[PDB]
């Protein structure tokens, strides 16, 4: 119904951006100690 | 009348950091050697303080 959302920015940061009617699907990078190491290429899914 | 060389970001501020007249609005009445120092640094690659 009167549902309401509160961003935060300090957890998340600055949102990202995509359009309306485009095939996406979000690229994710793994990292050990704070180092960009391999992007992750497993089965993996998303949620609301 | 006194300026610097560069800005906040080109040298990589994420957020927003101290600078020398915010720190001295910041302290009204005290001498200016108790404004900032480094029991004071807060650091601006930070993006969470
Ligand atoms: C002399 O003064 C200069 C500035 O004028 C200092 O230079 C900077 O020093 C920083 C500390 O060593 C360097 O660290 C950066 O910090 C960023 C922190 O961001 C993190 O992000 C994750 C999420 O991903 C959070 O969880 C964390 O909490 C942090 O918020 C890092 O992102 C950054 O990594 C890269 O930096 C390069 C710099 O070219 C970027 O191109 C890249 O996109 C990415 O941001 C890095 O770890 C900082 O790099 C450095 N800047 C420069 C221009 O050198 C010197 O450290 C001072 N001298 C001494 C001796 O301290
Ligand atoms: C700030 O001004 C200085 C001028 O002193 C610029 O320093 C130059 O930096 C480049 C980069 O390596 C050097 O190759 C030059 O030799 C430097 N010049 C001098 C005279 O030292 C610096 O680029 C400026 N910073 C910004 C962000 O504009």
């Amino acid at each position: 119904d009167d549902l309401i959302v509160f961003y935060e920015y300090k957890d998340l940061g600055c949102p990202r951006l995509v359009y309306y009617d485009k095939p996406w699907k979000p690229v994710v990078e793994l990292w050990k100690n704070g180092i960009v190491e391999e992007i992750m290429n497993a089965e993996y899914v998303i949620s609301e | 009348d006194y300026t610097f060389n560069s800005t906040m970001e080109q040298n990589g501020c994420i957020n927003e950091a101290q600078t020398w007249d915010s720190m001295i609005e910041e302290n009204p009445d005290i001498p200016l050697d108790d404004v900032w120092g480094p029991q004071n640094y807060r650091p601006c690659f930070s993006y969470a303080i």
